[PDB]
């Protein structure tokens, strides 16, 4: 669930995604698996 | 004749506020609109800045809103123009024009003045430093000489030959803005090779503010 | 005559007439009769007021 | 707000042909134009306001035009004195705006001279004290072109190379060039052949002229 | 494992003001996780950083809640992050619709516009959100730059 | 409380001659007013107490004067040992009050005489150590006016300079002043030409007097 | 004769106490005013200082309420002086002086003490660095020297030359306060040019609290 706010590279957004049993919370990536 | 007479030059520092002012004669100063423009070095001039005199009414830009403010005063009949943080892109001469209509009305600049040199930067002094007459580059029957000045930012002054005798050559390269934030000036001549060590070629720097003359011999 | 306006970007000595609402009777609202503010039901009744 | 763009920035002509000075707005404005003279050194002086009617003092000469997006400044006869850069301001309506342009340099035209080569070496008296700086002299050339490049034992240089050009003289129409290359105390002493290249359109070959230490 | 003791010896702070909590009692009483911020204000700008203060750098740039409970530290840098030259190397919001929330951050660089329509930085009615504070070294007390 | 104001704060006069010296105060206050006698190095001495009678020990040329605000002092004949700083002391009725002056200078008048001009360049020594300083020397001048400024590149310098003069001399009758510049260690291999600016009035031009190191 | 004897110097810590007595010998020291004061270097002195010696009463100025306090001794005839809260603008000379009149009467200062040199500051070692004979600078047909001292706060000392023999350019210039917080003593001398190199001149530091005296050749 990407959570953040207006997207194609104008604001921090929070990217909560989980691989194989990882709980891997990344919230600073953008968007221009 | 409608006339406007300025003020001279004003240094100031890189934060504080500087108090130009703008004396108008010849006509009777109650309805005519004040402009004021600021002709950059390379670049131009862009901005309105038209003041009510008779009213309170003022019109800046978009660059420059908060930062410059002006006022005028129906008895003197001179307005003043007040720009606060003074940039290192702002260091010019200030003009400031009338209008070819009334208040009501708006046309383009009919009268202008006479400028006024603003500059924002830190003082130093000149040194006359003269160049090497290599022989070698004599080509052509003549030859040439120089008194290339050191870096200095303060430039009030003119150079000449001999105190002004030699007016052969007197082609002086304007100043430019260094990397250290100072001005060095350029002046060379050209003279023939028959002359050489018989004439003597002495510049003469006439540098008020620092109240120093120093002639050296090339 | 000739009216001539001036539209410098400058505090304005005037504008115009202040528009104010029109009387929402016989319904609970918020009013602001010069400085008296509050919540009520605007109403009328046979008092004399001097 | 309403930009300025001037294609040609430059005008070469002889005294007595005519002028085709343009001023081309962005969108499609009015007739709300006005063309400026300033002398340079002296204070600007208008020429032709509302782009219709001519003002006062001007002479017979001057002449504008233009409707709406296709401006121009036909002169009838040009004079010695009247060679200066010319700048069209645009005002809007409403919000008392007035936009300037970029200005358009009408130099005299003259023939191609061939540019005078000549390099000074540093004294003794700078090096004592530091910052050597090599001075390469280009002077009486028509044509504002010059390529101004150092020869760092056989090499490029830039960055360091400062070029200041005077303004078109009144009696033989030539111009002056005056390039510095500022260096270091220490680092003069590391090289000893120092050469100036000249790359003009007048000369065939590029000059190099260079001196032994 | 904390001791607040590098806090109270030295006197180097400008404005030592606690909010919710005291500083003589930190000594004691444990926490379970402290957040420290660390922004460059234009020395006047510290009085708006408060539970309840307004301005123009506490409502789009840097928001405290009213309910707030921790210490505001902060000292002058007018040798460590200044220059005689220019200090053109931290900006701020001044435009923004509407105000911001407590502990929020709003890094952007679109242009400003009253409505909508995304508009290009050369524009009639269409300005920069942010602009530089221009830090020098030869003026007042107000205007100097204070780690907060 | 009642304070002292003195206008001339000076007085260069001849030996023989009657002094001027004045003493006002703010308001309208009585006679109780009496003056002082301070030698520069010595002890000061009581010359007029109450401003209407004399003191012990001194002779019959003081003879001071005033009623309620317009006050002086008038000698007789002016001794060589009698140039020195006077003081007025006011004082108070009822809350036991005494006010001090500022006093005023009075010393042997000589003819204005051209100060002269010489530079002392640092020694080496005082490289090793840091804090390089240059000081000029400026002696042999009647009048207390001299505008020392340091040639930094025929530029100015100040806040970095600091003067001191001598008392006069009792053979001459001139004074001494040596301005010190300090500076840094690495700040003086910066510079070359360093120079003193010497402006008297008894001077038709400044001398200015410069080294190359 | 009337005379009062006071002490010597006393340098003090910035924020101690400074103890300076005054003696008074020659007269009944029964019934006289007593009184205290302190030219600063450039400034004046402006307050009453006046003591009672007989009964207990004292009287301080407005600036110096709290900060001094004096008291008298009718036993061994001298009067002490208390000030506390040194500030860095308290160092000069202390003086008493007594009055014309009796207690109950007032009048202007008669008979002057000598002297207290009280100085608030701390101390370090002088440095003899010689100057340069530069022989350009020899117009007028003698030269000059200079035996400028390093930075050193206390001097009650003295300069000459060989040890008093050359008396011709003696002028001693007086010592200022720099920025970092002690004095430098200057001392030049105008020789003619033919004396230069045979006869020798060796300035002679007498630094007693320090104990150094370096003699240096120009």
């Amino acid at each position: 669930w990407v959570f953040g706010s207006t997207m194609n590279n104008k604001s921090q957004s929070v990217i909560i995604i989980n691989n194989s049993t990882n709980v891997v919370i990344r919230a600073c990536n953008f968007e221009l698996h | 004749q409608v006339q406007l007479v300025q003020s001279g030059a004003e240094v100031k520092k890189p934060g504080a506020s500087v108090k130009v002012s703008c004396k108008t004669s010849g006509y009777t100063f109650t309805d005519h609109y004040m402009y004021w423009v600021r002709q950059a070095p390379g670049q131009g001039l862009e901005w309105m800045g038209v003041i009510n005199p008779d009213a309170g009414s003022v019109t800046y830009a978009q660059k420059f809103q908060g930062r410059v403010t002006m006022t005028s005063d129906t008895s003197t009949s001179t307005v003043y123009m007040e720009l606060s943080s003074l940039r290192s892109e702002d260091t010019a001469v200030y003009y400031c024009a009338r209008d070819l209509f009334f208040i009501p009305a708006a046309n383009s600049f009919d009268y202008w003045g006479q400028g006024t040199l603003v500059t924002v930067s830190s003082t130093k002094g000149p040194s006359v430093f003269p160049l090497a007459p290599s022989s070698k580059s004599t080509s052509g029957g003549t030859a040439a000489l120089g008194c290339l000045v050191k870096d200095y930012f303060p430039e009030p002054v003119t150079v000449s030959w001999n105190s002004g005798a030699l007016t052969s050559g007197v082609h002086t390269f304007p100043a430019v803005l260094q990397s250290s934030g100072l001005y060095s000036l350029s002046s060379v001549v050209t003279v023939p090779s028959s002359s050489l060590g018989t004439q003597t070629y002495i510049c003469n720097v006439n540098h008020k503010p620092s109240n120093t003359k120093v002639d050296k011999k090339v | 005559v000739v009216l001539s306006f001036e539209l410098l970007n400058a505090p304005a000595t005037v504008c115009g007439p202040k528009l104010s609402t029109d009387l929402i009777k016989n319904q609970c609202v918020n009013f602001n009769f010069n400085g008296l503010t509050g919540t009520g039901v605007l109403t009328p009744s046979s008092k004399r007021f001097q | 707000e309403i930009v300025l763009t001037q294609s040609p920035a430059t005008l070469s002509l002889s005294p007595g042909e005519r002028a085709t000075l343009s001023c081309r707005a962005s969108q499609s404005v009015s007739s709300y134009l006005a063309w400026y003279q300033q002398k340079p050194g002296q204070a600007p002086r208008l020429l032709i306001y509302d782009a219709t009617n001519r003002a006062t003092g001007i002479p017979a000469r001057f002449s504008g035009s233009g409707s709406g997006t296709d401006f121009t400044l036909t002169i009838s006869s040009l004079e010695p004195e009247d060679f200066a850069v010319y700048y069209c301001q645009h005002r809007s309506n409403w919000p008392r705006m007035f936009t300037f342009g970029q200005g358009t340099k009408l130099e005299i035209k003259r023939t191609v001279a061939a540019p005078s080569v000549f390099i000074f070496p540093p004294s003794d008296e700078q090096l004592k004290s530091g910052t050597a700086s090599v001075v390469c002299l280009l002077n009486n050339f028509y044509p504002r072109e010059a390529k101004v490049q150092w020869k760092v034992d056989n090499a490029l240089q830039s960055g360091n190379s400062q070029e200041s050009v005077t303004e078109q003289d009144s009696k033989d129409s030539t111009y002056s060039l005056s390039s510095t290359l500022t260096l270091s105390k220490a680092d003069y002493e590391k090289h000893k052949v120092y050469a100036c290249e000249v790359t003009h359109q007048g000369l065939s070959s590029p000059v190099t002229k260079s001196f032994n230490r | 494992v904390a001791d607040y003791s590098v806090l109270y010896n030295s006197t180097f702070f400008s404005t030592f003001k606690c909010y919710g909590v005291s500083a003589t009692k930190l000594n004691d009483l444990c926490f379970s996780n402290v957040y420290a911020d660390s922004f460059v204000v234009k020395g006047d700008d510290v009085r708006q950083i408060a539970p309840g203060q307004t301005g123009v750098i506490a409502d789009y740039n840097y928001k405290l809640p009213d309910d707030f409970m921790g210490c505001v530290l902060a000292w002058n840098t007018r040798n460590i992050d200044a220059t005689s030259t220019g200090n053109y190397n931290y900006k701020y919001r001044y435009l923004r619709h509407g105000k911001l929330r407590p502990f929020e951050r709003d890094i952007s660089n679109v242009p400003f516009s009253p409505d909508g329509k995304p508009c290009t930085p050369p524009a009639l009615n269409c300005y920069w959100p942010l602009n530089d504070y221009g830090f020098y070294t030869t003026t007042g007390i107000g205007y100097q730059p204070y780690r907060v």
